[PDB]
């Protein structure tokens, strides 16, 4: 006569386990993004152009992405760190320019891309302010960085129209100092896309999605051996 | 329990050169990357000189290349800072600090609330 | 000695359908076994290893049950039933191919809505129905295989799965080029082409050389069956189909044997059983 | 004056190293030599719990050794049955980012949170047979790290903020807060008599604290890097606690002192979580290395491990009885040992 | 010197944490090594309890 | 009689 209990239990089951199959459904079409930034830096500008924690939701043609932003913790990020490592990517954004504060996004770029848990986790770095590292500038950078003293415009660079060239070399060598860590830990299973963006550009919300759209493609290619 | 313990400040003129010391216990010290971190007067902690394990990669912030230097000793516990060429902008108190976990490349030690591996630092003016 | 027709020994066609046979039953355990496993991706693979099992099988059976009928009304129907599985089975296996390489193209070229698109409910109906129409082909190539129109049907299948499987593989690698290109002009810094030639070279190449043969006999048997030379090239059919079985026993190891999870299960399978 | 209280505590602190040191007349290592050892110790996976899809943070015992409540990141929390393997209820989170769940004593309660800083508590046993939010708890400034069940009406949790709080579940205030630590809060173990607790903390450092009187009555030293588990002593006089540094110690509460340490040169990652077997003489702890170690409690010998994840390892606990053991990790499945 | 604020209170429970009646250790390591004796035998992840009485399998 | 070959078509018409 017991049978009547454990018959209810199977029942249960197929209600949990049909809801359980149509969640993973949602689970694996949505594309969750980290949002980090310097403590100047304009994250705010960030989310606008596109308690602990807060929740943004994207739809791009489409595709759903859900990004959250570090709400109000403490300063001490290596213990809740390691909750974002299967993220789609983190987006990091840094200012550019009363302490060094682009070396200590240097070095938070450094810890963050050599964690044990974030090996495989892509970063889309934003290069924030440009136009006050354009009129900073135009107006130093070898009393912070004295390599720049020596350091060339790559031949390849693609400035917009109107720069000074000098303004041209502060980001190019500013990208080049984030790009050099990138490249030197990285063993082909995660890269860095940095961007040079205004304060205000709508056209971010597009440079993320083809981010992501080639990190998983590039994930992809590296598994079927044809990258 | 451990402790970090610094020494070898004091006052010099524009120009001069201190050697700076730190005193480790209470963990082993061959196992941890250790750090040199500065407090301006009214600035926020600032990151200046990063030695490995096996002191085999030394980095500096580009405002220290070519006068500071730092090494450390496995056998004594000891790391220390050569401060060369001293102006006035190197007025600062100095702390030493260690990276949260041995055996790893990734520290966050300059945080403004209480990092638990600081030293209490040393007051160097120039 | 062309005109004589190539005898092959039937202990060969026998080795190679345990040997395949086995293999391919260890890479459907190792997905049915592991639960991560479950991605439409392996289930392509895990129908693709059916159906080289099929081929592997049934052409064993046949080898079998000429040899002992050799050594001693019913012929013709157990031949007529062992090709019609043979003839599906084959049609199977090239459709799993092919659906292997779409499958991956949509990964690739339509990364964020893949998951959207590519289903469970989709990849089940999709296997369901190849097999489906692949069965139905295979009985109504066999029942009608005196005429013109079962071969032309045959050939014209595989040259048109054979021009997309390497148009498929082809455009993946040049966006995976394209990626090269962008990732190598960086400020910090075999190689990534000759992996991907390498890729192309094993997928394709083994495809190519492991078929084609088969289906440039059919030709010959529409277009030149008295030629001379052709004749000549005919008296090898009982090696094609040891290229046909040779592709089943390597099939396994250039798809299944890629990923990690299936080498893992693979590894704790031999060790278990 | 500054420096006058800063050496004030040094003096405070070098009476208290030698008042240690005046009663460590014999370590543990010294007296357990004449045990037999426990021996080969070799566990079986029973049964696999399949159905979350992200990492799983959290699991926790029910009091009848008879159900499970886990979380994953999904924003799911999963009641299983562990002797039918079957699911009871699923429940849906406001927040994906969870890092802790309990079970409360009396089984009418499920607390949760993580990220948000809110523990929230669900009410199992409802009229309309509907799992519900009964209370969101929101004043923790940091993330939350842990909770524990007291009683239905009182929940023990701590956070990131350096600071642990007692929170009246009914009234949903705040009504006791424990500060002292100095880094994150990282777990929280309850006595069995539940009078006392024990906090571990990002600082290599744990403290007694005295649920009563809001005080902390002790601290213990001894770890090199950060406490990532802690975990009573089945007596209920000790507890053991795990670190990043790869070393487990056992640390006597009459005592006040660090009584033993489990090593070994082989394992140089963190130790994710902690437990006791009903007895105390096994110590298990969860790796980095995906896998769970079985210590003797008494001897620092390894008596056996626990293999079958491919992933961290980030929960472990033991049934109230000891019928079982249960763990889970970041693949998604939670197995059961017995 | 405004931090004394907060170093006075690790003064205080300095303090506090100095006066205890510690107990000598090998009492209590007698103490934890008795209490696993008494409860060994009732321990099903130590005794090998037969399958007939175990639930799970 | 009838003979039993491997598959088909081993030999043209
Ligand atoms: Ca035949």
């Amino acid at each position: 006569d017991q049978r009547n209990e454990e018959k209810a239990q199977r029942e249960a089951n197929k209600k949990i386990e049909k809801q359980l199959q149509k969640d993973k459904q949602v689970y694996r079409a949505t594309h969750r993004l980290l949002l980090l930034g310097a403590g100047e830096s304009g994250k705010n500008t960030i989310v606008k152009q596109m308690s602990g924690i807060f929740e943004t939701k994207f739809q791009v043609d489409k595709v759903n992405f859900h990004m959250f932003d570090v709400g109000a913790q403490r300063d001490e990020r290596r213990k809740w760190i390691q909750c974002f490592n299967d993220v789609t990517a983190i987006i990091f954004v840094v200012a550019s320019s009363q302490t060094n504060r682009l070396q200590a996004a240097l070095k938070l770029f450094d810890s963050i891309w050599n964690n044990k848990w974030l090996r495989d986790t892509s970063v889309i770095l934003f290069l924030n302010k440009q136009d006050l590292l354009a009129e900073k500038v135009l107006a130093k950078i070898e009393d912070y960085f004295p390599e720049f003293a020596r350091y060339t415009t790559p031949e390849d660079a693609t400035p917009e129209p109107g720069e000074d060239p000098r303004v041209t070399r502060a980001k190019y060598f500013i990208r080049d100092e984030f790009l050099r860590i990138s490249t030197a830990s990285g063993d082909g299973r995660h890269y860095c896309y940095p961007h040079f963006t205004c304060a205000v550009d709508t056209e971010n919300i597009r440079r993320v999605f083809n981010d992501c759209r080639d990190i998983i493609q590039r994930m992809h290619l590296r598994q079927y051996e044809l990258l | 329990q451990v402790q970090l313990q610094e020494s070898g400040g004091g006052l010099v003129q524009p120009g001069g050169s201190l050697r700076l010391s730190c005193a480790a216990s209470g963990f082993t010290f061959s196992n941890y990357k250790m750090n040199w971190v500065r407090q301006a007067p009214g600035k926020g902690l600032e990151w200046v000189s990063d030695i490995s394990q096996s002191g085999a990669s030394i980095s500096y912030t580009g405002s220290v290349k070519g006068r500071f230097t730092i090494s450390r000793d496995n056998a004594k516990n000891t790391l220390y800072l050569q401060m060369n060429s001293l102006k006035p902008e190197d007025t600062a108190v100095y702390y030493c600090a260690r990276c949260p976990a041995p055996f790893t490349r990734d520290c966050f030690d300059v945080t403004s609330t209480t990092y638990a591996y600081r030293g209490q630092g040393t007051q160097v003016t120039v | 000695g062309c005109y004589e027709q190539l005898f092959v020994s039937p202990e060969v066609f026998v080795t190679l359908g345990v040997i395949s046979l086995l293999e391919n039953i260890l890479v459907i355990v190792a997905i049915a076994k592991n639960k991560n496993l479950h991605s439409p991706m392996y289930f392509f693979i895990c129908s693709l290893a059916v159906a080289d099992m099929l081929v592997s099988v049934s052409n064993g059976s046949e080898t079998i049950v000429i040899t002992l009928l050799n050594s001693t009304s019913f012929t013709v129907n157990i031949d007529n039933v062992i090709d019609s599985v043979i003839c599906s089975s084959l049609l199977a296996s090239i459709c799993s191919l092919l659906s292997i390489a779409v499958d991956r193209y949509f990964t690739i070229f339509y990364a964020l809505q893949y998951h959207n698109i590519m289903t469970v409910k989709r990849v089940g109906i999709i296997i369901s129905c190849i097999w489906a129409a692949c069965t139905v082909s295979g009985i109504l190539f066999i029942i009608y295989s005196d005429s013109s129109a079962v071969i032309i049907c045959l050939i014209t299948m595989f040259f048109t799965m054979l021009a997309l499987m390497a148009s498929l593989y082809v455009h993946m690698f040049l966006m995976a080029r394209l990626h090269i290109k962008r990732i190598a002009v960086l400020p910090g810094t075999q190689g990534a082409n000759m992996k991907g030639a390498i890729t192309l070279t094993i997928l394709i190449g083994v495809f190519v050389v492991c078929w084609a043969p088969f289906f440039l006999h059919l030709i010959f048997y529409i277009s030149c069956p008295q030629n001379p030379y052709c004749v000549c090239f005919m008296s090898h059919f009982n090696l094609y189909l040891i290229l046909i079985m040779c592709n089943s026993i390597i099939d396994p190891l250039i798809y299944a044997l890629r990923s990690q999870e299936l080498r893992k299960t693979f590894k704790e399978i031999i060790c278990c059983y | 004056e500054l420096d006058q209280l800063r050496q004030e505590a040094e003096q405070l602190k070098n009476q208290i190293r030698d008042a240690r040191k005046a009663c460590a007349d014999a370590t543990l290592s010294q007296i357990t030599n004449n045990i037999d050892p426990v021996g080969r110790i070799q566990m079986r996976t029973r049964r696999t719990l399949r159905g979350h899809l992200a990492k799983i943070y959290a699991m926790h015992w029910g009091t009848d050794s008879r159900l499970l409540v886990s979380a994953s990141q999904d924003g799911k929390l999963i009641i299983w049955d562990s002797y039918t393997t079957n699911k009871v209820h699923a429940i849906p989170l406001r927040s994906s980012w969870v890092m802790t769940c309990a079970y409360a004593p009396s089984g009418n309660y499920v607390a949760c949170g993580g990220l948000d800083n809110i523990c929230s508590i669900y009410n199992l046993k409802t009229r309309e047979g509907n799992v519900r939010v009964s209370r969101e708890l929101a004043g923790h400034t940091g993330y939350l790290s842990c909770c524990r069940f007291l009683d239905d009406n009182q929940i023990v949790t701590s956070s990131g903020d350096t600071t642990c709080a007692l929170w009246d579940i009914e009234t949903g205030q705040q009504t006791t807060t424990f500060t002292g630590h100095t880094g994150d809060v990282m777990s929280l173990s309850l006595a069995p008599d539940t009078r006392l607790f024990v906090s571990g903390a990002c600082d290599a450092s744990a403290k007694l604290w005295d649920v009563r009187e809001g005080m902390c009555r002790q601290t213990f030293t001894g770890h090199e890097s950060d406490i990532n588990a802690i975990c009573f002593f089945p007596n209920g006089n000790a507890f053991a606690t795990g670190s990043d540094d790869a070393t487990c110690r056992l640390f006597d509460l009459r005592a006040d002192q660090e009584l033993m340490t489990y090593s070994h040169d082989n394992i140089i990652c963190g130790i994710t979580s902690v437990s006791f077997s009903k007895s105390g003489r096994l110590l298990l702890a969860g790796y980095d290395d995906f896998n769970c170690n079985v210590w003797d409690a008494l001897k620092a010998d390894r008596a056996g491990v626990l293999a079958g994840h491919d992933n961290r390892v980030s929960c472990l606990g033991v049934t109230d009885d000891g019928m079982a053991v249960a763990t889970g990790s970041w693949d998604s499945f939670l197995k059961i040992w017995n | 010197t405004a931090s004394i604020a907060q170093a006075r209170k690790l003064v205080e429970q300095l303090k506090m944490e100095a006066n205890i009646d510690r107990i000598k250790v090998s009492k209590a390591a007698a103490d934890l090594m008795a209490y696993c004796e008494a409860h060994a035998k009732e321990d099903p992840l130590l005794t090998p309890v037969p399958a007939s009485e175990n639930p799970f399998r | 009689s009838y003979s039993m070959e491997h598959f088909r078509w081993g030999k043209p018409v």
